[PDB]
């Protein structure tokens, strides 16, 4: 189509330096979280950690409503290194290297607290079973 | 405007970016950019039968790698930014995945002798000498033990038993700051041997083993 | 001290702690007759004590073919507990497995991580030294240019193994040290790879330096380690079998160089050993250690 | 007979009955979601192992060298001479010793027993 | 060994520090010298094999290391020295190998010597006699096999000796076993057999279930993968039933951490450090081999499913058990 018919070609800059680091927000496809429909995102490092190595935590809607964990990666750039393309107004693409990876995972909906008295309780239900001879 | 608050215009707007796998010589090529900073230019080609994406590098930056795409489909991808502030900001929403592969451009001896470029030094290993290298040397005295002569010669630890009076001024300074003061401690604080301070110590103190033994000088309650 | 202690002693343990040490490792040469000695030098030792009457241990096993001589067995309370290997197989030094990586991600390689569970299942698993670094959509495609490789040595030793079990859905490449091998010539669809042309250049090496090595670079012979074997074909005759005829199969990956090979040095004095009753070859084995010269 | 996953929360649904309904409900004890059971089968024991080994076995195994090939017994299919045949070497196979073929045409998928 | 591995071993080999001023000692080049022997006078000569049977000499090499060494004074000033070819010990030296003088002598030159051409070489000389290493079999690391007992309580059992590069002392064994399917219990016999997993350091056999929780993949459906790649098979997914019914709800990681660690040869009084030593215990001690940094516990979570998959395809007899007399599996 015009599409196919029409052929363009961008020069590439690769910056040496960036001003802010450029880091891989990633959302589980089975979620289908909408960033529209959420009011607000608020981003810190986890508090059970509490820098870098801390993961990043995503509070949407308040910590009660959504939680999302990200999932730093050891190596981005070990096995090669990425480069973020982004459209600009000339149009000629610009590279940026990728700092770091976070994967955000959504918590399990029912939460609550286990502890020691739940792994108690469970084997306490093995005990009732053990205990019938049929 | 706040550094924990993570700034959500990039996810508004959806913008498309794209996430780029290039391999490390290239990266590194990339990394000393020609002038302020640019690598080359990019040519884009569709056909119906299929779409090629192709870079060709700077001449001044080599003083065409065609680019094998990767479905996003089972992942979304989003870019978010830290500044040094901490400021935080999303650039956009990722496309298309792509990576950098040489096709009929890298000879078999080429890309392995590339990573021998890359190793530039082979690993250390056991290297046999003709002959053996003097295991024998013959100093006057050991330099540990000279360093400790010198010292002592230097400062003498403690000094000669006088002036009592004014080391159990010094006591009852301690005495004052703390109840109970280790004997070691007091050793340092005065210049007065042990075993005269000690005597000293016995007479305004009684030392206490506090039911964790390790008996500590303390000022008597008397 | 530690080093010379533990040779002396025959026990492969720290001087502190004899708990761990090993039993029968290192022992003293035989200098009875020149034979005897070359038969102590190639010694394999069993990890179950001679004490123990299990049978499977001490019972000859199928695949042990071409990598140990049968006949070559000490007699005595504990019999074919110790054995001696087969001049032709090898046992191979082993070479790192990170340049064989490198030519596998390359090749095709999907990471566990990207690749989704139903993926595993539809592609074949790839082990390296029993790790699971990658898959791969196709078996043979992977599998056929690895052993092209293997033939030019360029990437991969000819001691390094690559078992494809298909039916098991796994992929194996071994390049661990400790791996038995033996050279094996090539057969193609009706011929060996090995060549008359070949064989007049290793005759004269005066000019030409023809070595074992060189035929090995050619790709004619390859080393194959015991798990390959199981996955590959093997020709008793190939002159026989190339000719056509009703053969078990026509396609053979692979040809014995030649059946006495097999027999060890012992076994190789005793004139027709196979006219001979088998137990009377191992008591000659025997006979020959002790024999004067 | 299938396992039930629990929509909200991805986790395994045990079903409960209530009189008034008098359906089968799949039920979490993480969460309150109920759905009906069309199955409503709660458990399925097979003693008959009668699974066939045709299914078992698939057409990449043809491939193999090693496998011993009849020209004799044609693929039904394709109407290709060549065919692989092998011992089925299944759990529960020492009852038959019949022999299983599997095309060695690339791509026919087609598998048939003599 | 002589020309690779001692190297190879000095250089993986933590920095020593003592404080406080801080000493630090760094091993790195090593140094080789061709075999000599020391007289009353001390002065060297090159060791001959005939004439060290005669003496009742130990044929050796001595070795020597690159050390280098930095103090801290806690002043900010750093104080650097280069110590070279330090005597470490002396190595014995196999006949007619490369670093031993015999190789790389023409038949003459041996005649010299008084050492035969034809004789092979290949034995070290302690005290002025032969000794010659002997090889011993033994089963290959880092790989799995499923062996069935009668006697073993468990129906399956499957052994993964794990290893990098034989760096650690002592190989470490992981084993995954299913229990027997007759139940001495009615309860216990409804529900199916437990397949509990033997793992290094640990009081009681620990359910794969709680394991896979440890390593991560909370929800039941990620464990289910990795157990089983294809869930189109019902008996597989009956197997894995009772598994998914002993351990529902308490999906916590640190919690399931907790439980194996109170489970465990060592206890800690306080929670953090049950913690602490069933993290170490999980990343390290368990499946080395995979990865011995922490990372990667995902990957070691592939592996342990493969272990349960391959004892499920044995319960089911698609696959068979692994022989021990395989010549391939002995190394
Ligand atoms: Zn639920
Ligand atoms: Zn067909």
């Amino acid at each position: 189509g015009p599409s196919s018919q029409n052929v363009t070609e961008y020069v590439v800059r690769v910056p040496k330096n960036t001003t802010k680091k450029y880091n891989i927000m990633a959302f589980n496809a089975a979620d289908k979280v909408n960033f529209a429909t959420w009011n607000q995102a608020r981003l810190e490092r986890d508090l059970s950690n509490k820098p870098e190595d801390q993961p990043w935590l995503l509070r949407v809607n308040g910590k009660s409503g959504r939680k999302f964990k990200g999932i730093k990666k050891g190596g981005v750039t070990e096995n090669t290194s990425y480069y973020i393309f982004t459209q600009c107004p000339d149009g000629a693409f610009e590279a940026f290297p990728v700092h770091n990876w976070y994967n955000f995972t959504p918590l399990a909906r029912h939460r609550t607290l286990t502890a020691e008295e739940a792994e108690e309780e469970w084997e306490r239900r093995n005990k009732v079973l053990n205990h019938f001879s049929i | 405007a706040e550094r924990g608050e993570l700034d959500l215009t990039g996810a508004k707007q959806n913008t498309g970016v794209w996430l780029v796998k290039v391999p490390k010589y290239l990266s590194q090529q990339w990394a000393k950019a020609s002038g302020r900073g640019e690598v080359g230019k990019l040519r884009i080609a569709k056909t119906q039968g299929r779409t090629e994406v192709s870079f060709t590098l700077n001449e001044d930056l080599a003083n065409e790698h065609p680019f094998v795409l990767q479905s996003v489909g089972g992942q979304t991808l989003t870019v978010f930014t830290e500044s040094s502030s901490d400021k935080l900001s999303l650039e956009g929403i990722v496309v298309q995945r792509a990576e950098c592969r040489p096709a009929a451009s890298e000879n078999y001896m080429r890309l392995k002798r590339l990573q021998i470029e890359e190793s530039s030094k082979p690993v250390r290993l056991s290297q046999q000498l003709d002959k053996v290298v003097t295991t024998n040397y013959k100093p006057v005295a050991n330099h540990q033990y000279n360093i400790e002569y010198e010292r002592k010669k230097k400062e003498d630890g403690k000094r000669a038993r006088a002036d009592k009076q004014h080391v159990l001024d010094m006591l009852f300074s301690a005495f004052e700051k703390h109840q109970y003061y280790n004997l070691k401690d007091l050793v340092d604080i005065t210049k007065q041997p042990v075993v005269y301070l000690k005597e000293i110590l016995k007479e305004i103190g009684v030392q206490n083993v506090k039911g964790i033994h390790k008996n500590t000088w303390e000022l008597k309650p008397e | 001290d530690g080093l010379k202690y533990s040779l002396a002693t025959g026990n492969w343990g720290d001087q502190k702690k004899a708990h761990q040490a090993r039993a029968g490792v290192s022992q003293v040469l035989n200098r009875l007759t020149f034979a005897s000695t070359l038969s102590h030098l190639r010694r394999l030792n069993s990890p179950i004590g001679r004490d123990g009457k299990l049978a499977k241990p001490r019972q000859l096993h199928n695949t042990l073919w071409g990598m140990v001589c049968p006949a070559e067995t000490p007699e005595g309370h504990a019999v074919g507990l110790v054995k001696n290997l087969a001049l032709m197989a090898y046992i191979s030094v082993g070479s790192q497995p990170s340049p064989i990586l490198e030519f596998l991600e390359e090749w095709s390689m999907e990471n566990l991580e990207e690749i989704s569970p139903a993926a595993i299942a539809d592609a074949t698993k790839i082990f390296v030294n029993g790790c699971w670094v990658g898959i791969h959509k196709d078996p043979e495609q992977l599998m056929n240019t690895l052993r092209k490789l293997r033939r030019q040595m360029d990437i991969i030793v000819s001691e390094v193994s690559m078992i494809r079990d298909i039916r098991e859905r796994e992929i194996r490449i071994y390049t661990d040290a400790g791996r038995i091998c033996r050279p094996l010539l090539i057969v193609e669809k009706q011929k060996l790879l090995l060549k008359k042309r070949h064989i007049d250049q290793l005759k004269e090496r005066e000019y030409n330096n023809y070595s074992w090595q060189d035929l090995v670079a050619s790709g004619v012979v390859e080393y194959i380690d015991t798990l390959e074997e199981e996955t590959v074909m093997l020709a008793m005759t190939p002159d026989d079998l190339q000719e056509k005829e009703v053969a078990y199969c026509s396609t053979y990956t692979h040809c014995e160089i030649h059946p006495s090979m097999i027999l060890g040095v012992c076994a190789s004095i005793i004139p027709f050993p196979d006219h001979n009753q088998s137990p009377r070859n191992t008591y000659q084995s025997a006979m020959g250690k002790q024999a004067m010269g | 007979v299938g396992i039930r996953f629990c929509q909200e929360c991805n986790n395994m649904l045990y079903p409960k009955e209530d009189k008034e309904n008098r359906i089968l409900l799949y039920a979490c004890r993480n969460c309150d979601y109920q759905q009906e059971a069309d199955n409503s089968c709660i458990y399925v024991n097979k003693i008959t192992h009668e699974v066939d080994e045709l299914t078992q076995i698939i057409a990449d195994v043809s491939q193999d060298p090693t496998l011993p090939r009849t020209e004799d017994h044609p693929c039904q299919k394709c109407g290709h001479k060549e065919a692989v045949f092998f011992q089925s070497h299944s759990a529960r196979a020492e009852d038959a010793m019949r022999l299983y073929y599997v095309c060695t045409a690339p791509h026919c998928g087609h598998r048939w027993t003599e | 060994f002589i020309q690779m591995s001692v190297q190879r071993i000095v250089e993986d080999a933590p920095p020593i520090d003592l404080q406080p001023p801080r000493y630090l000692l760094k091993f790195e080049q090593i140094y080789l010298s061709k075999p000599t022997h020391w007289e009353r006078d001390g002065a060297p000569s090159p060791m001959m094999p005939n004439e060290a049977r005669l003496r009742n000499l130990t044929y050796s090499a001595p070795l020597y290391v690159d050390i280098t060494k930095t103090v801290i004074k806690e002043g900010e000033e750093q104080l650097q020295t280069q110590h070279q070819k330090t005597f470490i010990g002396k190595i014995p030296i196999m006949l007619r190998s490369t670093y031993c003088l015999l190789n790389g002598l023409t038949d003459r030159d041996l005649c010299e010597l008084n050492e035969c051409p034809l004789d092979p070489g290949g034995y070290f000389i302690i005290n002025g006699s032969e000794k010659v290493l002997i090889a011993q079999e033994k089963m290959a690391t880092n790989t799995v096999y499923v062996f069935a007992k009668k006697d073993s309580k468990y129906a399956y059992t499957g052994e993964c000796r794990s290893c990098l590069e034989n760096s650690s002392r002592p190989t470490s064994t992981i084993w995954v076993s299913m229990l027997a399917r007759g139940g001495q219990g009615a309860k216990k016999s409804a529900i199916g057999q437990r397949i509990v997993a033997t793992l290094p350091y640990i009081k009681q056999e620990v359910p794969i279930i709680i394991v896979f929780r440890a390593l991560g993949f909370v929800s039941d459906r990620d464990i289910l993968e990795h157990i089983i790649y294809d869930f189109e098979d019902p008996e597989m997914m009956e197997m894995v039933k009772p598994s998914l019914d002993e351990a529902f709800v308490i999906q916590e990681q640190n919690v399931a951490l907790n439980f194996i660690g109170s489970r465990g040869a060592k206890p800690g009084v306080t929670k953090e450090k049950r913690i602490k030593y069933a993290k170490e215990v999980l990343q390290k001690e368990m499946l080395p081999h995979v990865g011995v940094s922490d990372f990667c516990e995902t990957k070691k979570a592939y592996f342990l499913g493969y272990m349960v998959h391959r004892l499920l395809l044995a319960a089911l007899g698609r696959r068979e058990l692994d022989d021990r007399d395989h010549y391939g599996n002995k190394r």
